[PDB]
RNA sequence: UUUGUGGGUGGUGGUGCAU
């Protein structure tokens, strides 16, 4: 009886719920077929016709002339920064873990400046850039075009070779950690273009860049 | 005097749009937007009686298909005798979400939110907890930058109450750009609440809570850059006769260790 | 108002208890 009660009071909500909603849409319907036209009519036979705005446009046009803009979140407590990166260095651990057990216009460019100094003009070409794609195909002829000065070269010394490729290395790493498709892809038909030079022949196509790009791939 | 006809079909589809709370929207209503004449229909309609979703459908409607005036009128209005009335008739002193959307369409149409809603608010006095509400509707939703900051400059020139201090920390915290015209506002303001060492005033030496002492905190902070350096020893001489706590060194360390313009 | 590029996320929270 408890639950045929129940049912019986949800039968008595529906049957509730139709017919209002029935009537409502009855008289909606009459209104809007008759009533609607005739309101419409006869009031458009009739008619219907300041220091706060005033504030509003002088102020929108005082922000117009001058927006300004520097963004500022909480700041971070030490060991509160210090022990987020020691557990992002944790998950890196066992990300690490757990993976070991389971060009002609750029050289233009380039060479028309000097290489020297080209480090610099590079640096600038990809400030310029970086204030996607751009970057991507620029990144990709940039190590193309390491390994062909490295390739072309080992006349400098000590002190002007290791500081501009060192300082070209490091640029390599941080565009490696942001974009990597195109380094993939790059160095991929790389391995093809240097396996089809071995073929050709065994010796006349190895050089001292072959081996830097083995170099730079595997700290890569 | 007008015409039966207009009468009672104004105040029947009231009655319809009392009725309704899910549905469709009839054609006199539809074609409203077509016409100029809302001011008398809607007062023959009787507009303040309606139901959440009814409230809803007038305001995507309105915004949605008007202009700004019109907006200003209809929103200050309807909206103001609306929100008083869902807040005072909630005993808890809750808003309907559906009414809270019709706050943000009022917030979506440029000159419309202004113009209309806020500062008759402003003018009228809400309490504290619909000045909270407005403000938590400010912070999700936004207009455009230039009536943000309109805003803020014109709540800045207005006098002191609780909802305008409410509303200011908002918009501060809501963190828009600050022109340097609007921070001779906003100093303005503050000059008119520190104490003058000879006229004094009830805006100058009077009580301040700590909405207010976060907003201090969150202007300090964000917007130091913007203050002039007669305005950054101003907010020091400020912050140091009535200072707080916790907050205030906070503000002082801000306030020194900001460069501007 | 939207797009090309970076990014905020728990409380229109429940909640005892003492004033």
């Amino acid at each position: 009886k408890k639950t045929k009660a129940e049912v019986m009071k949800e039968v008595i909500a529906k049957s509730k719920f139709y017919k209002q909603e029935r009537q409502k849409a009855q008289g909606i319907m009459e209104d809007q077929i008759d009533n609607l036209d005739d309101n419409f009519e006869d009031v458009m036979s009739e008619l219907m016709m300041t220091d706060l705005d005033k504030e509003y446009d002088i102020k929108v046009k005082e922000l117009q002339l001058d927006k300004r803009a520097a963004p500022s979140d909480r700041t971070k407590t030490e060991e509160e920064k210090n022990a987020e990166a020691e557990e992002k260095k944790r998950e890196l651990e066992q990300q690490r873990l757990d993976r070991m057990n389971g060009d002609a216009l750029l050289d233009q460019v380039k060479k028309l400046d000097l290489d020297d100094h080209p480090k610099i003009v590079k640096n600038i070409i990809k400030a310029y850039q970086p204030k996607k794609e751009k970057l991507g195909k620029f990144t990709a002829v940039l190590l193309r075009h390491i390994i062909f000065l490295s390739n072309q070269n080992y006349l400098k010394n000590v002190q002007s070779f290791k500081r501009t490729q060192n300082a070209l290395i490091s640029i390599l790493k941080s565009l490696s950690e942001k974009y990597n498709r195109e380094l993939s892809e790059e160095c991929r038909d790389y391995i093809n273009e240097m396996q089809a030079r071995y073929k050709k022949n065994h010796f006349d196509a190895l050089s001292n860049g072959d081996l830097v790009f083995f170099s730079i791939i595997g700290i890569l | 005097a007008l015409p039966e006809k207009v009468i009672k079909a104004y105040t029947t589809v009231g009655s319809i749009l009392k009725t309704w709370t899910h549905g469709k929207l009839p054609k006199l209503f539809k074609v409203i937007p077509s016409l100029r004449n809302w001011q008398d229909v809607i007062y023959v309609t009787n507009p303040e009686e309606w139901s959440p979703h009814v409230v809803y459908e007038a305001t995507k409607l309105f915004v949605s298909n008007l202009t700004a005036k019109e907006s200003q009128k209809f929103i200050n209005l309807i909206l103001l005798e609306r929100f008083r009335d869902n807040i005072e008739t909630s005993e808890d002193h809750s808003l309907n979400y559906h009414i809270y959307r019709a706050v943000k369409k009022s917030l979506y149409k440029p000159s419309a939110f202004f113009k209309g809603f806020l500062f008759p608010l402003v003018e009228t006095g809400c309490n504290v907890r619909e000045a909270t509400i407005a403000g938590s509707v400010l912070a999700k939703v936004s207009v455009p930058a230039l009536h943000s900051s309109a805003a803020l400059s014109y709540l800045l020139r207005l006098p002191f109450s609780p909802p305008t201090t409410v509303f200011i920390k908002i918009l501060l915290d809501k963190k828009y750009a600050l022109p340097y015209q609007t921070v001779d506002d906003c100093v303005y303001y503050f000059m008119r609440f520190r104490i003058l060492d000879g006229s004094n005033g009830e805006d100058a030496t009077r009580v301040l809570p700590v909405i207010w002492h976060k907003a201090f905190l969150t202007f300090a902070q964000r917007y130091k850059n913007d203050i002039t350096q007669d305005q950054r020893d101003f907010l020091l001489e400020t912050v140091r006769q009535r200072g707080h706590k916790d907050i205030g060194p906070e503000i002082r360390r801000e306030l020194l260790a900001g460069a501007s313009r």
